[PDB]
């Protein structure tokens, strides 16, 4: 007795054989009856004994309830064998491969002993092998046919002898083979064939068929019963017509109970959901019942704002609070504080509603409790939800880290609110808005959950992003208008100032203790400057950055003022400049909340955004803010300047118009007339930056709401106001205008066929406010129907590469090592390559990057002591600047656009930790003291030596043990940022004990930095690469979808994430650099070498061709004038004559002079391009004298060497062959343009200067070695979109960075922190080839991991496949242990608890 | 230009090797035409431990690549003299790879000869420089013994390590082969650099 | 057919025999029921009609 | 009220656990399995009825307590009625040395 | 003779690419109980994990003390505290929890736990109060 | 009501 | 055609929330009545009302 | 809750009487509403609309408000001066709570 704690570590799959059932049986079903009365009959299907799932009995197997029975296999002991329905294709390859009379095997062993176990079988049957003569009992091997009626019938063809292979004579024949056989066939002994034929089957315990799919049970039942007992069929047998039919039915009911519609690769045939039906698809077992789960004591309501509410707080209806209840163990410590609940109990609240009493082990109504007076220890009391209790807050669709958090309950007490309400400064946690939203809210009850949410899952350590390292919360909308109006010098009524009385009133609301107006008279005026720094003297933080307020596209309009446009905190005060949402906006990087963040804890920073939106809202109580029709009404004189801008437009549109009417519009190398039209009437219709002149002078900006909301970030762009006011302008879909779609040259039934004007193609020229006309909006209506398309397929396209990217990164778990990896296989030495927590960065510039060697040494080169220490300290400055240099120019090498920059993400922001110390220090220009900077100089030193050492811990550090390499590397970032902000210079007045408490700082901000032991940093990277995708999706109507640069939807990423080959990508680009530094700056070199390695084939420039079977030294009718030409071709060329192995064989084509023209391509390019490069040809042409009316002519002749297969069609393939001969160009070039670069070079004198003026070919499609064998182009800087192309040149640490720069550019701007590309590309490329993320990926990844690729997608083959391999699967990662009804042993569980029995005995 | 970067290249290939050179260098023209009639070059070189390194430069349109009988003698031919013969290097156009036939004699040739590592390459894997690429990181093979402390340390095994070709083209210049230890610093956009230690697998055939 | 969206459009092009129409289009007649309950829907972005 | 694949994916994410635990197991169909440690496969545990028995190996039965979902005895009960063994090879015994 | 119950046939297709001889003995077949380990314990001057706890660390630590509170609750603390999670976390802060912490470095073929154990009562806590 | 199946 | 004003109050109508009259609401405002239906069935003879 | 432009507004509050904001001239709104709600989504009709129905209300008239009919938001905001109305539909306005 006494069943002992157990974990599963590894799962093993096999072939269940009939001695399986047999041992593992209980039971044996023999009768076709259902229920004997209210009881099961015993020995049928129902039979108790296979568990019970009915109240009304008991199981006896286990003498369990329903509850507590997990049910219990039968058996039914089929009369005639049945073939296994999930593994019909391997019966078909044993059958192939040996014999079917002595069951010796008919292949030769030896031939396949040199290939992998899983594939010796399948390569033994797929050799024909029939016919084949056995050499030990002389027999001939028939014909195995797989019968098409069914997906189990076999066929033995001797020859044209027709016998069926029943299953009973399928398991004589497998039962000879030897596992000998079995072993050198690369199968397991748990694998012998003898299993895959079944005598008896097992039935399934109750508990998987509750009380259709025991109808099919029945059925084979009851067929089986008819079938003889002692039915014994051998090879030809011929049995009659009824046993047939029988077996034939039961064969089939076994497989539609197994298999039935699912079909799977490895059905071999044609022609009640079944056991294999229930497992895949997003309702089926894995996905709907072990990945995710319905769950008890969990409440959904639509979400609402409420302003009055704290960030970490959510407004809880009390008719809720009164549902969900938190189990309370009664002890002596609680039983005081639990008693109030206990004597409310169910009839007012705070109450309980159940009591467990531990004495009874049973639960008691609080209604029967009323003798109870008080509580015993160890009763468990169930109490309601009250204020300040833990809840998950959770919205659909979770894509983020923080899409689940934790809020502390405030009950709502009013009946008639049923929402679940929260500050709008809450929803950027969950991307939620109050306009339907609904959210699941479920409030832990035991005390493990609680503690959890309450320390770990808390909206706090959600502050800053998980995905973009900075914060997410922020002031929205009013709050940062209103912190604008508040922060702002002057209003429409002077001085923006308050009394005393409405200074503390903006403080009411603020939950935090008032600050001091005992020094205020009521006649004194408070600007709100003044408010602004009461309230963030609190959390004194230093901030200096201009306002989203001051744009400059603005500044010529309005008149700024010059207090307003430069905001500056110091020490928490307020000096100067507004606070709108680059200061206080949700998501501002470097915002006053990420500061308070940075330097007082992210719960001090919801505080403050809660204050700061606070006393914003209260000063808008009393400002005021409104938009009205009139703010968004130009004057009648701004609406003459808009029509003419927009006349000045059209006027352009008409003189491309005009230019092409006359034939004057000549399109570039590389363009048709049409799109170079198209690109110039797309340039000539784009609104001048003067347009926003009529708005400005219509608006009044000190008062404009619409303005007030645009300039200060609260909502609206530019654009928008320029769409409600001026006009829309050029609709553009795909970045090309309106398709004619409605006939051959008409856009719609209201514009003529092929018309010019700008209006038939998409042009707006009204307003908003002006209104638009019928095919204004027809077009308007046509984007608008693109957005909600975008719009609704971004949700799917973004679930489906999010699952993907789950399912191949959730396995990566950051070890005890800080280590990346899957189960034991490593993904990265250390995780995002600095093993730092994304939510503990911080971007700081490095002050010594841009420094020639002469400010370097002007600014860090300290020179007060005659020592070559500092020598030393100077020269390792210098070494660590053009180490980064280095390191960050070739980083610029293999990019597009990839700049070198000043500023990193850094753990710790040291000059910040120096500031606050100096401005803590009770002193102040110390005495100069050559000891004591010595000492400084060297505790610096020791500290960045010892600085890998946060990596291991305090025991290696004071050993001095060997820190490993890659560890030390870890540091440099750090060591180069503390050797630059703790120079000599720089701490000149800090004291050594000031120096010591500086290096303690740093370290312990270092060592709260690191990632922690069990993270999921795999599905972290998932979930922050998925997030920017639908951002992706969401401007897929703004991305070019034509050939060759297709990058509208998820094209790009897929290409990436899918690891296609080059030929499968449809917007592949390369950047080339001439290798010449000195000529890059001609733009008119550039454009030469795009244009000479753009693509030519000579059937760009066919109009058609003619192949002949005419030889020269008769002629098809149509072309008798062509001797003329060819006689003249004959005299001019001399050295030419046609030779004398001259066969029939010849083409005649006629060159296109216009693609000939337009591509500059020469007829003499053409005859040395085709003469020089063919062997076995005679190439003859026309006088190209040619004008327009007498064709370009060339006939090549072809010679027998060529013929040296059908004549003709050898003819063809010689024509196909010349035609696609190149011309001119590199292959796989189809466009070179040229650009504009922008570089970063080391000049003479150490400067870091960066570079405009630099020339690139950027090329449409790739080849790298093509663009490595032009010697116009430098083969060592060629960066190539394409991530199959770079690993099959480079290798696969480029491939590595290729695809971490391709999902960068893919990301955006916007787009994650830079360690979860790196979790992306180190897990694709951890086994040396570029793996996807699809399935293929996994099991080149994760082969074992039998229960993940299960939970992906196809459980049925990926089953089949671990049965037939006998699969051990490993239980590691989340996905494998879910499965098994486990926890992963990660996060929490990641590190073991054991008892300190020392301590608890010495302490007891 | 193919043959013309192969034969600047492959020398600072052999030199990257560390090898000293064996009989003489030609000129361009004489090389392709010993490439058109002869149907290769071979070059010879000798690594430090005294034993023989030879590269052959087959060409696109060669017989040898065409028909396996033919490589098959040359490559018995070739092993049958009197060399250590350290490494074979065979180097072909990128269709030739995927000619089933010559990979077939290739690899009937391997196993004829253990102790002789034969690896048939493509054209561009010898005309660049690869170590000065940018975007290849700096590859250095690291010793049994470093590789095995620090092994030891992290309490790894080899085979949990992130594995790397034999035919990657840098693990090629280095002359890395299958269970020896790649360190690699890899430029890194958070750490400012990093140092990965690779696992070196058995070569694309 | 070539339709005048209005009949503003057809009043303005009365003399332009460059356009000629072979018919006048009423323009609310390119909205369904639901979307004509919108007032001033010219005037507002298209997919808020939606 | 269903927590889905994504509500475990940020769970998890989070590093939580003990809420995976609480809502998938105790607020849902969580069990215990019993597994004889001996052969894997799921064995017969009863204390009120005295039951310690194992329908493989029957003198070998080394019962152990394995917490466990409905639904993941479900899909295994499945699995096995399509003639796949599953055999639960469980985490071995660590001793200190005494 | 309608039925509108169908059930959408399922499809897979991507088909999967993983990469003497006596009929069985005692010992190949069979053994699925997986032999014993014995616990390595690192001696505490070769331990190479952080002194730090993590923050999923204290977190457990703190959940399983409050949790044992539930049931028991004879405690070492000073001042009184009304919930097992405020007496844990106390607990914690004042380095008297009774649990520690053993961190799996790595289970050997030969059948070895190597584990480095951790005692929270000389660790660095990061959690907040 | 599994017992409604009958015998 | 309900009275509407455009302005910040509080913060409350942030993120497409609207601040309501109570006054509006307890008038007749939007108000109405919901209806649900209830069907059930005697399964047989075995089964009736009571 | 939703305009006839598609902004759909969640109920988030319910206030009395007394703590409804009201003009010089005791007019209160049955609805407060963002203006954050107008600049992103360009439901101009819905201020159109607004304009247009203030002086519909005083002149007590029901117009046309269909699309595509001629309109002037210049002319419209003009009508609204003739009704005794600013040149915009804003008036003064009292909190509610303070007065
Ligand atoms: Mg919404
Ligand atoms: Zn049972
Ligand atoms: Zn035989
Ligand atoms: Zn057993």
């Amino acid at each position: 007795m006494e069943a002992g704690y157990a974990e599963i570590a590894a799962v093993q799959f096999n072939i269940a054989g009939d001695n399986d059932h047999k041992r593992q049986g209980v039971m044996e079903v023999t009768i076709s009856n259902l229920f004997e009365g209210t009881l099961p009959a015993e020995g049928g299907i129902y039979d108790a004994r296979m568990g019970t799932t009915d109240h009304h009995y008991k199981c006896i197997t286990c003498s369990h309830q329903r509850k507590q029975c997990m049910g219990h296999p039968g058996i039914l002991q089929m009369h005639a064998p049945v073939l296994q329905p999930l593994f019909i294709a391997e019966i078909r390859r044993w059958l192939r491969v040996i014999c079917l009379n002595c069951g010796a095997p008919i292949v030769d062993l030896k031939r396949y002993e040199h290939l992998i176990r899983p594939k010796r079988l399948i390569e033994a049957a797929s050799s024909q092998t029939e016919g084949k003569q056995c050499y030990v009992c002389k027999a001939v091997h028939p014909k195995i046919v797989k019968d098409s009626e069914d997906y189990f019938t076999f066929w033995a063809d001797q020859q044209g002898k027709i016998d069926k292979l029943y299953p009973q004579i399928i398991r004589e024949i497998f039962s000879r083979v030897t596992y000998d056989t079995v072993v050198k066939l690369g199968r397991s002994k748990n694998s012998h064939p003898e299993k895959l034929v079944l005598k008896a089957i097992q039935i399934p315990p109750i508990s998987i068929r509750p009380g259709d799919i025991n109808n099919v049970i029945q059925y084979l039942v009851r067929k089986n019963l008819l079938i003889p007992k002692d039915l014994q069929i051998v090879r030809g047998q011929k049995i009659p017509l009824n046993i047939d039919r029988n077996l034939q039915t039961i064969q089939q009911l076994y497989y539609n109970f197994l298999l039935d519609s699912v079909s799977t690769t490895a059905t071999q045939g044609g022609t009640a959901p079944s056991i294999m039906r229930r497992l895949p698809r997003k309702e089926g077992r894995i996905r709907k019942s072990l990945l995710g789960s319905q769950v008890w004591s969990i409440s959904r309501s639509t979400i609402c704002g409420n302003s009055d509410l704290h960030l970490d707080e959510v407004g809880y209806p009390i008719s809720f609070a009164r549902t969900l209840q938190v189990a309370e163990t009664v002890q002596h410590y609680n039983i005081n504080r639990l008693m109030p609940y206990f004597l409310n109990g169910k009839r007012q609240y705070p109450g309980c509603s159940r009591v467990y009493k531990q004495i009874t082990q049973s639960v008691h109504d609080i209604e029967g409790l009323k003798q109870d007076f008080r509580l015993e220890v160890g009763d468990i009391l169930y109490r309601d939800v009250v204020t300040g209790d833990v809840a998950f807050f959770n919205r659909q669709p979770s894509l983020e880290r923080s899409s689940i958090g934790v809020h502390r309950i405030v009950v709502l007490e009013n009946p008639k609110i049923s929402t679940f309400q929260m500050n709008v400064s809450a929803c950027a946690w969950y991307n939620a808005d109050f306009d339907g939203d609904q959210m699941n809210l479920w409030v832990p009850w035991s005390v493990m959950s609680r503690v959890e949410a309450e320390l770990l899952c808390s909206v706090r350590n959600w502050f800053i992003s998980t995905k973009s390292s900075g914060p997410v919360n922020g002031q929205v909308q009013d709050s940062t208008v209103g912190s604008f109006l508040l922060t702002r010098t002057n209003t429409p009524m002077g001085k923006n100032v308050m009394n005393k009385l409405h200074a503390m009133g903006l403080f009411q609301t603020t939950q935090t203790d008032p600050p001091c107006f005992a020094n205020y008279s009521p006649t004194d005026l408070l600007d709100g400057k003044s408010v602004v720094s009461m309230l963030l003297r609190q959390t004194p933080i230093n901030y200096q950055r201009a306002p989203t307020w001051y744009s400059e596209v603005y500044a010529p309009y309005m008149h700024y003022n010059k207090q307003d446009i430069s905001t500056q905190i110091r020490n928490g005060e307020l000096i100067e400049g507004v606070l709108d949402k680059k200061a206080v906006g949700a998501g501002s990087s470097g915002g006053i909340y990420h500061l308070i963040s940075r330097r007082y804890g992210p719960q001090q920073a919801l505080k403050m955004i809660f204050a700061t939106q606070q006393l914003a809202l209260n000063y808008v109580r009393n400002a005021g803010f409104t938009v009205s029709t009139a703010d968004m009404l130009l004057t009648p004189e701004a609406h003459q300047e808009v029509q003419e801008i927009i006349n000045e437009l059209l006027l352009e549109s008409e003189e491309i118009n005009n230019r092409l009417l006359h034939g004057d519009i000549m399109p570039p190398i590389g363009l048709t007339t049409h799109d170079f039209y198209e690109k110039l009437q797309l340039n000539a219709l784009k609104f001048p930056d003067r347009i926003l002149k009529p708005i400005m002078n219509s608006i009044n900006p000190e008062t404009n709401g619409l303005f007030q909301m645009v300039a200060t970030g609260a909502k609206g762009s530019n654009p928008n106001m320029i769409h409600i006011m001026a006009g829309i302008g050029q609709i553009e879909i795909n970045t090309q205008r309106i398709q004619p779609q409605f006939s051959f040259g008409r856009t719609l039934v209201y514009y003529p066929r092929f018309a010019l004007e700008a209006q038939a193609y998409g042009f707006i020229c009204n307003s908003y406010i002006a209104g638009l006309t019928s095919p204004e909006f027809i077009f308007g209506e046509m984007n608008g129907r693109f957005d909600l398309i975008n719009k609704a397929l971004s949700t799917s396209s973004t679930g489906y590469a999010n699952r993907k990217a789950i399912f191949g990164l959730q396995s990566c778990i950051v070890d005890y090592y800080r280590r990346v990896s899957i189960d034991t296989r490593l993904v990265q030495q250390l995780y995002g390559e600095d093993g730092l927590d994304a939510r503990q960065l911080e971007t700081v510039r490095f002050e010594t990057i841009m420094l020639s060697d002469q400010e370097l040494e002007d600014k860090f080169k300290y020179t007060g002591i005659q020592s070559p220490l500092f020598e030393e300290e100077f020269s390792r400055l210098k070494k660590d600047r053009d180490k980064y240099r280095q390191i960050f120019l070739n980083v610029e090498n293999f990019n597009f656009s990839q700049l070198l920059t000043d500023v990193r993400q850094v753990p710790v922001n040291v000059a910040s930790i120096v500031k606050n110390i100096l401005l803590s220090s009770t002193s102040g220009v110390l005495p100069f003291d050559e000891k004591s900077i010595l000492q400084k100089y060297a505790m610096v030193k020791t500290f960045c030596k010892n600085l890998p050492y946060v990596f291991i811990n305090n025991i290696q550090e004071r050993l001095q043990t060997p820190i490993p390499v890659y560890l030390k590397r870890a540091a440099s970032l750090m060591r180069m940022l503390i050797r630059i902000e703790l120079a000599t210079v720089k701490t000149l007045n800090i004291t050594c004990e000031q120096m010591s408490a500086i290096l303690d700082l740093i370290r312990l901000q270092y060592t709260q930095s690191l990632i922690n032991y069990g993270e999921a940093v795999g599905i972290l990277a998932a979930q922050s690469v998925s997030e920017p995708l639908t951002q992706y999706m969401l401007d897929s109507h703004h991305r070019s979808v034509a050939g060759g640069t297709n990058k509208s939807g998820i094209v790009r990423p897929q290409e990436i994430f899918s690891a296609k080959p080059v030929e499968a990508e449809q917007s592949s680009e390369m950047l080339l650099r001439l290798k010449n530094p000195e000529v890059e700056t001609n733009k008119t070199y550039a454009q030469e070498i795009a244009n000479s390695i753009e693509l030519i084939t000579f059937e760009r420039l066919i109009l058609q061709w003619h192949l002949l079977y005419e030889t020269y030294s008769v002629m098809y009718p149509d072309f008798a004038s062509d001797v003329e030409w060819m006689t003249d071709f004959l005299e001019n060329h001399p050295l030419l004559q046609p030779p004398e192995d001259i066969a029939n064989w010849c083409i005649r084509l006629e060159l296109n002079k216009t693609t000939m023209i337009l591509k500059s391509i020469s007829l003499e390019s053409i005859i040395n391009s085709l003469r020089a490069k063919h062997p076995n040809t005679y190439i003859m042409h026309s006088v190209e004298n040619t004008a327009s009316g007498i064709p370009i002519i060339i006939r090549i002749y072809l010679r027998e060497s060529a013929f040296r297969a059908t004549d003709e069609k050898i003819a063809v393939n010689v024509v196909d062959k010349l035609l696609n001969s190149t011309i001119r160009g590199i292959p796989g070039i189809k466009n070179a343009n040229v650009v504009k670069l922008m570089r970063h070079r080391v000049d003479a004198q150490g400067k870091l200067v960066r570079l405009d003026n630099i020339y690139a070919i950027k090329t449409n499609g790739t080849n790298i070695f093509g663009a490595m064998l032009d010697d116009n182009i430098d083969p060592y800087t060629i960066v190539s979109s394409s991530i199959g192309d770079t690993m099959e040149l480079y290798g696969i640490e480029a491939a590595r960075q290729k695809i971490i720069s391709e999902i960068r550019t893919v990301m955006g701007d916007k787009g994650p922190n830079h360690r979860h590309l790196l979790m992306y590309a180190d897990l694709m490329t951890r086994t040396g080839q570029v793996t996807s993320l699809e399935k293929a990926g996994l099991n080149a990844r994760e082969p074992s991991n039998v229960l993940l690729r299960m939970a992906l997608s196809s459980p049925v083959q990926v089953l089949t496949d671990a049965a037939v391999d006998s699969a051990v699967n490993p239980i590691y990662g989340i996905a494998a242990p879910t499965l098994m009804g486990s926890v992963p042993r990660i996060g929490t569980m990641y590190s073991d608890i054991i008892m300190d029995e020392k301590y608890i005995t010495e302490n007891y | 230009m193919a043959m013309q970067k192969l034969f600047t290249y492959i020398y600072e290939f052999i030199e990257y090797r560390k090898m000293v050179l064996l009989e003489e260098k030609v000129p361009y023209d004489k090389f392709v035409q010993m490439v058109l009639n002869t149907g290769f070059f071979r070059i010879n070189a000798e690594t430090l431990n005294h034993g023989i390194v030879s590269v052959f430069i087959f060409g696109a349109n060669g017989k040898y690549v065409h028909h396996g009988g033919d490589m098959r003698t040359l490559l018995t031919n070739t092993l049958n003299e009197k060399k250590h013969y350290e490494e074979l290097i065979l180097i072909v156009d990128k269709p030739v790879l995927s000619k089933k036939n010559i990979l077939d004699i290739i690899v009937e040739q391997r196993a004829a000869n253990p102790t002789i590592v034969i690896n048939i390459y493509p054209y561009h894997l010898f005309c660049i420089n690869i170590p000065k690429v940018s975007a290849i990181p700096k590859h250095k093979l690291i010793t049994q013994e470093e590789a095995q402390e620090f092994l030891g340390r992290e309490y790894l095994q080899p085979q949990d390590l992130m594995q790397i070709s034999a035919s990657d083209p840098p693990v090629v210049w280095l002359g890395g082969r299958p269970g020896d230890f790649v360190q690699i610093e890899r430029p890194s956009e958070t750490a400012m650099h990093a140092v990965v230690i690779r696992f070196i697998t058995k070569s694309k055939i | 057919c070539l339709v005048a969206f209005s009949i503003i459009e057809l009043r303005k092009h009365k003399h332009d025999v460059t356009r000629r129409f072979t018919h006048v289009d009423v323009p609310q007649a390119i909205l369904g029921l639901a979307a004509l309950v919108s007032p001033y829907a010219n005037c507002t972005q298209p997919a808020r009609v939606t | 009220l269903r927590l889905g694949e994504m509500e475990h994916w940020v769970l998890t994410a989070q590093g939580a656990m003990q809420t995976i635990i609480e809502k998938s197991h105790d607020d849902s169909d969580g069990c215990i399995s019993y597994i004889c440690r001996n052969c894997g496969e799921p064995a017969i545990y009863n204390a009120s009825h005295p039951i310690y028995k194992c329908m493989n190996c029957d003198v070998q039965a080394d019962i152990g307590m394995v917490d466990s979902r409905r639904s993941s005895i479900v899909f295994q009960h499945e699995m096995r009625a399509a003639n796949v063994n599953i055999t639960s090879v469980l985490s071995p015994r660590v001793f200190q040395p005494a | 003779l309608i039925m509108d119950d169908l059930v959408e046939e399922y499809v897979e297709t991507e088909e999967e690419n993983l990469v003497e001889i006596v009929e069985s003995p005692s010992i190949c077949e069979g053994f699925v109980q997986a032999s014993s380990q014995t616990l390595v314990i690192i001696p505490d001057n070769e331990r190479i994990t952080s002194n730090v706890l993590t923050t999923f660390e204290a977190t457990r630590l703190v959940a399983v003390r409050a949790q044992q509170l539930a049931i028991n609750g004879s405690t070492m603390l000073k001042k009184k505290y009304s919930s097992p999670i405020d007496i844990a976390k106390q607990e914690l802060f004042n380095r008297k929890i009774p649990l520690l912490v053993m961190r799996c470095i790595k289970v050997t073929p030969e059948g070895q736990k190597i584990v480095e154990i951790w005692n929270p009562r000389e660790m660095g806590i990061p959690l907040l109060d | 009501r599994t017992a409604d199946v009958g015998i | 055609n309900t009275i509407v004003a455009y302005m910040i109050y509080g913060g409350y109508n942030q993120e497409d929330s609207v601040i309501v009259s109570q006054s509006f609401i307890d008038r007749g405002g939007f108000a109405g009545t919901f209806y649900r239906e209830e069907k059930v069935e005697l399964e047989s003879d075995i089964e009736s009302f009571g | 809750m939703s305009s006839r432009s598609g902004n759909k507004g969640i109920a988030a509050l319910a206030l009395p009487t007394s703590d409804m904001p009201f003009t010089e001239d005791g007019l209160q709104p049955d609805l407060i509403v963002n203006p954050h709600s107008h600049p992103s989504r360009m439901t101009n009709g819905q201020m159109i609309e607004t304009t247009v129905g203030l002086a519909n209300a005083l002149q007590g008239v029901v117009t046309d408000g269909t699309a595509f009919l001629p309109i002037n938001v210049q002319l419209l905001s003009e009508r609204l001066a003739q009704e005794g109305l600013r040149f915009n539909g804003c008036q003064k306005m009292f909190n509610g709570q303070t007065g």
